[PDB]
């Protein structure tokens, strides 16, 4: 996963070379923006149940279709609408990775890598989960720099699907 | 083979009933006579009973059938009753001690049963199906046999 | 006996600063992960099994 | 300043020659930027690019290089500025290059790069040092500037695997990318705590009364129906 | 490689006689069925991406553990190829229906198939399960009468079930 | 049930004689190895459980006398079986302490082959498994003291056989 | 069998067998139409059984098929199936035979000794077993279930 | 204790102690100074043998502490260390008695019981006592070690 | 790659789950501990090229058969790499305490580096024996004060021994 930690390393053995200054900088400027990133994975893990069923919510009433169309890409059934519920689970589970270790590592392991190979093959539709991300990213009730650096990698996943 | 008498460790170990109870009881057990009683004869369930239960062979020709026919008439649970309740029984072991196998170094022994008794006291005693001690105890009156 | 009561009586009371704090990673917000190698394995997530508790854990009063 | 360390060949196919003058069936098909393609035969020399140096799964949207792409196509980069920028590929670094030592990522840029196998385990011995001394970057150019590379390949083919197969058989070798995977059984089997940990499932049951023994009619029946 | 005529020149060849008079008739029977080879790899070549993803998820309903977090086809980077690596095997088998002859189905697809999913730590038994969630669908349309004469193709529709049966007993 | 000194004193007086040198000779090489073979027994009593679990695993855990109609399929033959690899890998350990085989013949050997015989326990399965056995024992205790553990398993091995 | 048993128990007694054995005997071959078609069920439901089986033993233990799990891995999988077609397979005897006494002497007697040497958790194999009963049990009626699942949760017993 | 048993052994012969018994009783008294030395050295580290011991155990058995293992939660890991305390001294009881005799009745004889009628892997919590070896036997000497890592063995050895 | 804040996701992720929250305040315990864990590195990088001079000469003060003629580390070729192997030895653990966690170190550096060595025919526990020379020359050089102000760092410096016999006994 691409950390500012690992990303320090990366430079040093692809010269070869030790670890100077010219990293330890890097590793310097992730510890004064963890202590506003850890603030804002704790409270979207406290509040993860009401902004995942919010957030389904929001996708079923922008697209009824979905919710009464029949075939398999729907969420019309029962196993639809568990299925549903858990890729938004998958969504910000991947938000409060990349806010811990403090850059886009796990979701470009997890979520971006492959996307639209299994978006196209399960015709799922990209502008389900933007909306999915649009109830996340302004009413998850933060407020500061806590609320800027949940405001990048929400902002990150949409611009993956968008 | 992970095998249990919980209720007969239970009453030898608060001393509710004697080591005799214990080893009576454990002769009138089915995994006992599925073991040392069904696969066997009762010439040869005979003999197997003395080397458990006394802890010795067969001496003589008339101790053969007296506990023959007690076999004979009451089984399993009339044989090991009728050898915890002898004497020989209580002389050596009374309600608290194991009883032992009474080797070559433990006791004077007898002249007349010395290669059964040495056979009755290996591991291969349970595969001699066929009964070694009443055919020894009755060719020693009978004439040489045709072999 | 009554001065020994509640401290050194328990046993397990000595391991609950540490067993507390080794038991505080990697925790489940919805329902249904811990999935161990893909199968389901799930969750409780009310406040007595986020504790380990059953029903023979409050009924020991 | 710490020359090589000097290691010995084998027996290989493709350091003798194979007499083939008109090849009929089992080429490798050389696409290269001396021929004029079109553009839409550009884009069968990218993915020919992309399926000989990552493998056939790493061809994904996020997988490829869009910039790197355009380069091609305008002329300005060769194809051996082209295969050089695939190893430095982001892409190549955390899936090939994070989940295997040295002296396996030596038996991928040998197999995949220069076409032939490995020699013998001393030359994985012997190329080690240049990934852990000058780097990735300076290890590509030192393996792309050897008389192996330019004397099959040269500054304008997408490189292949040379002689996998014998003109007059129809079974031949194994392909690289069935050769090496991404990663290896030795590290696999020492993360299965954290990663890797997924128990398999069930198999269809066979009764065990339906094996054969030996001396069975049933252990014949794969070599009569080749009869 | 070879094709179903180049298996019989090249075993008399080994042998190193003229090809028999009464084996020319077995080879122009070949060709009489030329015509209805070639839709059966044309029904099969064209509804491909949906006999992959329609067995794919008939085989994640039955084991529901490899698309489970911390299963083996979890995420987006290895879904993509699991659902490549059905598409592969399906294009072998059409390209050895095709042939006659399964000489490029155990070459370049099944020459060590089995060797690399211990090194990868896939398990071999689901994929030899989801080549027969495929083998279903594929003989089922190249039985379907629309926009093709009538008649009699059950000795090539075995043949075909022939090649899935083979690359699942080649990852097992 | 002699062990190397009661060997060497029973050849010492069935002569009527003293330990003269050559008694004593012998007496002095056991002592040099007393060292040796308490924790040669040490560890194989530790191990005891693994030893045995490692020989059968390695012999005869997957040949098709653990399949059905084999030796030792069903769960009191199998359960049979560990049991009956115990006493070879514990009577072992005796003889190598005793330094003398003379307690294996006394109270293993002796009527074992013509047991195993009566219920067809099969003679060949039987020694490789002690080979096997002996082959993991020479892991734990080192290379001379598997020596001397080894002397012994092949003791039994060859009287059984 | 309750054939053998019966008359185990009354030869160590000396005697023959009473009424109370000769009416159960009797009783017992007429019930001998209805066992073989109940044996007849789990037959050839095998494949779904066992198969379904391991399905929800896995889902209960994924311990022992994770990476260090006694049946980690393609091979042990396979023969962790295998043992369940074997239990599958006893409690078709003890079935017909009337009793567990086929379940007793094989894959009973020295269970523990057998797979706590193999390094198996005897308590996984257990579950297993219990989830075997439920698939079993689901294929037949409530008479029918009352036994399928009769002769499992006595090898469940047996098996801790 | 290695001097209640030489007596009871003795005491079932009828006879007195050999002096194969009685100088070992000597041997033994005598290396009871270096005994109470290793003890010491346990007997105020089970904070990092205990958790430390407990450390390798999770990283090893992920599945007892994980969601539907048997030490899940705040609750059951503390009791999941619990016992690992006990077991840590009951070694120090059979370091000062010369013998597993205190171990052997305390928590060892019919430990699978126990164990398997509480649900817990008894498997697993014999692999935590291997990893409270490792961490014993770091913090002594070769000749201790040789102790220390020896009464482990057999605890882990009678737990399976 | 992983740091010490990837080896806490990955097993959550394998899992499933998020971050608990003891979950980061033990991550949060890192960073209040940040200028301690790098101003470590910044002496061990600092005087490099220190420890490697005087290890490699004081290993010649133990063991001078290297250097014998017919020795493994006679030649100047050979001598050349000797001091190389323990410039890369020394550059991946301080990669490893910029991190955390020793995962950087052996997947580059230590795994598969016994089987090098006896195919090469070096000497395996006597190069463990120049890690050694190497720890304490920067064990003393880490608890060494020059411009720091002072406070217990005992804890730190424990792990920064930790991965110096972590790779000690991954070359023996
Ligand atoms: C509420 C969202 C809408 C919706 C969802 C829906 N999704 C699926 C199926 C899949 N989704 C994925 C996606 C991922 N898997 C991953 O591991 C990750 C990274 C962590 C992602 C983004 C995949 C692989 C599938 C297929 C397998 C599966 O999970 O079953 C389905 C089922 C469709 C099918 O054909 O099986 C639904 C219904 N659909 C809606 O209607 C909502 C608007
Ligand atoms: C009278 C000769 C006998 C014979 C020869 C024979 N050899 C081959 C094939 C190969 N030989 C090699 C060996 C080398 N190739 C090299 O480049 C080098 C220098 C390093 C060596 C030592 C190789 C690699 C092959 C296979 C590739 C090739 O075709 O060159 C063959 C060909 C087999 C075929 O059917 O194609 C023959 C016939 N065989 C005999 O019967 C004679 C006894
Ligand atoms: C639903 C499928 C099951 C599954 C599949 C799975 N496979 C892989 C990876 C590979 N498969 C191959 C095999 C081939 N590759 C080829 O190019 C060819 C033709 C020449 C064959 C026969 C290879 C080389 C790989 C490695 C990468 C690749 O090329 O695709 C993976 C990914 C491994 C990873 O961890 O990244 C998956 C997930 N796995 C399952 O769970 C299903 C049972
Ligand atoms: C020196 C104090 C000790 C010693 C060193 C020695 N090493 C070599 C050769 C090699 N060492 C490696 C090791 C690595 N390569 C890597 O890329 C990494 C990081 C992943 C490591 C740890 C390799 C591959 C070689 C062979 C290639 C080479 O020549 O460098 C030698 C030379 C052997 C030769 O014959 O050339 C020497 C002398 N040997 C000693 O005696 C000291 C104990
Ligand atoms: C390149 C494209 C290409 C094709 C798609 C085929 C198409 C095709 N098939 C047939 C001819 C035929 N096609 C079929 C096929 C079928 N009947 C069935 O019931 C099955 C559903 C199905 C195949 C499985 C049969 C049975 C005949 C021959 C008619 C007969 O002999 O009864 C003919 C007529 C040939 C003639 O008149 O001699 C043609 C053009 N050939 C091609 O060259
Ligand atoms: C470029 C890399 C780099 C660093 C190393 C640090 C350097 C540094 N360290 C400290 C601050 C400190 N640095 C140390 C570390 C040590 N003190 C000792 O006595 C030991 C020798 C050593 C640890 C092994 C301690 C203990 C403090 C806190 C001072 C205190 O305890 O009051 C401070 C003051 C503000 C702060 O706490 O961050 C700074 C700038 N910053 C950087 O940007
Ligand atoms: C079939 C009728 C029957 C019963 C009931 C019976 C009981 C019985 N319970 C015993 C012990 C015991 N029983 C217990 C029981 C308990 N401890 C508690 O705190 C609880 C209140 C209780 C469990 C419910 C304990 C701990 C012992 C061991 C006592 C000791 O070692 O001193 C013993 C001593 C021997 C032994 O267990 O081997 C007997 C004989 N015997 C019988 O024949
Ligand atoms: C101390 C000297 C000594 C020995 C060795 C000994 C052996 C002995 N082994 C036996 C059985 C057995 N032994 C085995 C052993 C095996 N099956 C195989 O396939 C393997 C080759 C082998 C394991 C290595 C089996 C399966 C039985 C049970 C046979 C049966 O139930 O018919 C029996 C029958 C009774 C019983 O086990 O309770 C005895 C007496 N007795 C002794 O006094
Ligand atoms: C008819 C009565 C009967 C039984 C039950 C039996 C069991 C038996 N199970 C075995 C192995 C095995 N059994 C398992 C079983 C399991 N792994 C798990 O995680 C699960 C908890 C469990 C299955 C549900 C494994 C993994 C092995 C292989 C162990 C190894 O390779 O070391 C073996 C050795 C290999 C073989 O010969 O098959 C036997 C003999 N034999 C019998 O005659
Ligand atoms: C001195 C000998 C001795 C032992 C060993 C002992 C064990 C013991 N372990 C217990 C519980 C427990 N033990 C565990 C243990 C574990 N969970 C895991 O995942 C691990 C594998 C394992 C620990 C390493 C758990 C989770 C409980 C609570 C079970 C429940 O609440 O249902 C209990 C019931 C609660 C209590 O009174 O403490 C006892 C008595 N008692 C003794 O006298």
């Amino acid at each position: 996963m691409k950390t500012p930690i690992t990303e320090a390393i990366a430079t040093a053995d692809n010269q070869g070379r030790f670890l100077s200054n010219t990293e330890l900088q890097a590793v310097n400027g992730r510890y004064q923006r963890a202590t506003a990133s850890l603030t804002a994975a704790k409270a979207l893990t406290g509040s993860a149940q009401r902004l995942i069923t919010g957030a389904a919510q929001a996708v079923y009433n922008k697209f009824p279709y979905t919710t009464q169309m029949p075939g398999p890409a729907y969420a019309s059934s029962a196993i639809g609408k568990a299925k549903c519920a858990r890729d938004i689970g998958y969504y910000l589970r991947m938000v409060t990775y990349c806010l811990v270790v403090g850059g886009t590592g796990p979701m470009d392991e997890y979520l971006v890598a492959g996307l639209e190979e299994i978006n196209r093959s399960f015709d799922l539709s990209p502008s389900w989960y933007i909306e999915a991300l649009q109830y996340i990213k302004n009413s998850h009730g933060l407020s500061g720099q806590v609320a800027n650096e949940a405001n990048a990698y929400i902002d990150y996943a949409i611009n993956t699907l968008s | 083979y992970g095998f249990s008498f919980s209720v007969l460790e239970s009453q030898v170990k608060n001393g509710q009933i004697s080591i005799k109870e214990f080893v009576r009881s454990l002769g009138k057990s089915s995994v006992y006579q599925k073991q040392f009683y069904q696969p066997y004869v009762n010439s040869r369930v005979v003999e197997l009973a003395f080397r458990h239960f006394l802890g010795r062979n067969l001496s003589s020709l008339a101790e053969f059938q007296k506990f023959f026919a007690i076999l004979s008439k009451k089984g399993l649970t009339g044989l090991v009753d009728s050898l915890i309740n002898s004497r020989e029984y209580s002389d050596y072991f009374n309600e608290e001690t194991v009883p032992y196998i009474r080797g070559f170094g433990e006791e004077p022994q007898e002249c007349r049963n010395w290669g059964t008794q040495i056979d009755l006291f290996q591991y291969s005693a349970p595969f001699r199906k066929v009964p070694q001690s009443i055919t020894l105890f009755s060719d020693y009156l009978k004439a040489l046999p045709d072999q | 006996a009554v001065k020994q009561s509640a401290a050194a009586k328990d046993t397990v009371e000595t391991w609950r600063a540490a067993a507390k704090e080794m038991a505080a990673m990697r925790g489940i917000s919805p329902m249904g992960e811990a999935y161990f190698g893909g199968i389901a394995q799930k969750v409780d997530n009310g406040a007595l099994a986020q504790l380990g508790n059953k029903a023979s854990s409050y009924k020991k009063y | 300043s710490i020359p090589i360390l000097k290691y010995s060949l084998s027996t290989q196919n493709q350091r003798v020659e194979s007499f083939e003058v008109n090849p009929g069936d089992e080429q490798y098909r050389i696409y290269s930027t001396d021929s004029l393609p079109s553009s839409s035969e550009v884009d069968q020399i990218i993915w020919a690019a992309y399926r000989q140096i990552f493998s056939e799964h790493q061809i994904l949207k996020s997988t490829k290089q869009p910039f790197l792409e355009s380069q091609l196509r305008f002329n300005q980069i060769s194809i051996k500025d082209f295969i050089k920028g695939l190893v430095l590929s982001a892409p190549f670094r955390d899936l090939n290059y994070n989940v295997n030592n040295n002296y396996r990522f030596v038996e991928i840029c040998v197999q995949r790069v220069l076409g032939r196998d490995i020699y013998n385990e001393r030359e994985k011995i012997a190329w080690s040092i240049i990934i852990a001394t000058q780097g990735l970057e300076g290890f590509i150019d030192t393996l792309l500037n050897t008389q192996e590379y330019l004397s099959n390949f040269g500054d304008s083919i997408v490189p292949f695997q040379r002689r996998r197969i014998i003109p007059q058989r129809s079974k031949g070798e194994m392909p690289f990318n069935l050769k090496t995977p991404r990663y290896g059984i030795e590290f696999r089997s020492k993360l299965a705590a954290t990663q890797f940990s997924w128990a398999s499932p069930i198999r269809r049951f066979r009764p065990q009364e339906q094996q054969p023994k030996a001396g069975d009619p049933a252990l014949f029946l794969n070599m009569v129906q080749e009869m | 490689m070879l094709d179903a005529f180049a298996k019989v020149v090249a075993q008399a060849d080994a042998r190193g006689e003229f090809l028999s008079n009464t084996q020319i008739d077995a080879l122009s029977k070949m060709v009489k069925e030329g015509n209805q080879r070639l839709d059966i790899v044309n029904k099969v070549t064209s509804n491909a991406s949906a006999i992959v993803t329609n067995s794919a998820r008939a085989l994640f309903a039955e084991q529901p553990q490899l698309i489970q977090p911390g299963g083996n086809a979890y995420t987006s980077r290895r879904m993509a190829a699991c659902l490549r690596d059905m598409e592969i095997v399906l294009r072998y088998v059409s390209y050895a229906m095709i042939a006659g002859d399964s000489s490029v189905l155990d070459d370049r697809c099944l020459n060590g198939l089995r060797e690399t999913y211990q090194a990868l730590g896939t398990p071999g038994s689901s994929v030899a399960v989801a080549i027969q969630k495929m083998k279903d669908a594929s003989v089922a349309l190249a039985n379907d009468t629309t926009g093709t004469p009538i008649g009699d193709c059950s000795s090539l529709v075995a043949e075909l079930a022939g090649y899935f049966d083979r690359a699942a007993v080649s990852v097992v | 049930m002699q062990d190397a000194i009661t060997s060497v004193i029973n050849a010492a007086d069935v002569q009527g004689k003293y330990l003269d040198a050559n008694s004593v000779e012998k007496l002095r090489g056991y002592f040099q190895t007393g060292e040796l073979r308490v924790r040669a027994a040490a560890t194989i009593a530790a191990n005891a459980a693994t030893i045995i679990k490692e020989a059968v695993a390695k012999s005869l855990l997957y040949s098709d006398i653990t399949r059905p109609g084999g030796n030792m399929y069903t769960t009191r033959r199998y359960a049979a079986c560990i049991r009956d690899l115990d006493y070879y890998l514990r009577y072992a350990t005796y003889g190598m302490l005793a330094g003398d085989p003379s307690i294996l013949d006394e109270r293993v050997l002796n009527g074992l082959k013509e047991t195993y015989n009566s219920l067809g326990v099969p003679i060949g399965a039987t020694i490789q498994a002690i080979q096997a056995m002996k082959e993991v024992t020479g892991s734990l205790v080192g290379s001379d003291a598997g020596k001397e553990m080894g002397l012994y398993f092949d003791y039994i091995c060859s009287g059984l056989s | 069998s309750i054939v053998t048993k019966s008359i185990v128990n009354a030869d160590a007694e000396a005697r023959y067998l009473s009424p109370g054995e000769l009416d159960r005997i009797k009783s017992f071959v007429l019930s001998g139409q209805r066992r073989l078609r109940i044996a007849q069920t789990l037959t050839e439901n095998r494949e779904r059984i066992v198969k379904q089986g391991g399905q929800q033993l896995f889902q209960r233990r994924p311990d022992v098929v994770s990476p260090g799990g006694n049946a980690y891995g393609e091979e042990m999988t396979a023969t962790c199936l295998r043992d369940l077609d074997y239990y599958l397979r006893l409690v078709t005897y003890g079935i017909i035979a009337g009793d567990v006494t086929p379940i007793e002497e094989i894959g009973l007697v020295g269970v523990k000794e057998m797979y706590s040497a193999l390094g198996t958790p005897i308590s996984g194999v257990a579950e297993g077993i219990r989830c075997m009963k439920d698939v079993a049990c689901s294929l037949l009626s409530g008479e029918d279930a009352a036994e399928v699942g009769f002769y499992f949760d006595y090898t469940l017993a047996a098996m801790q």
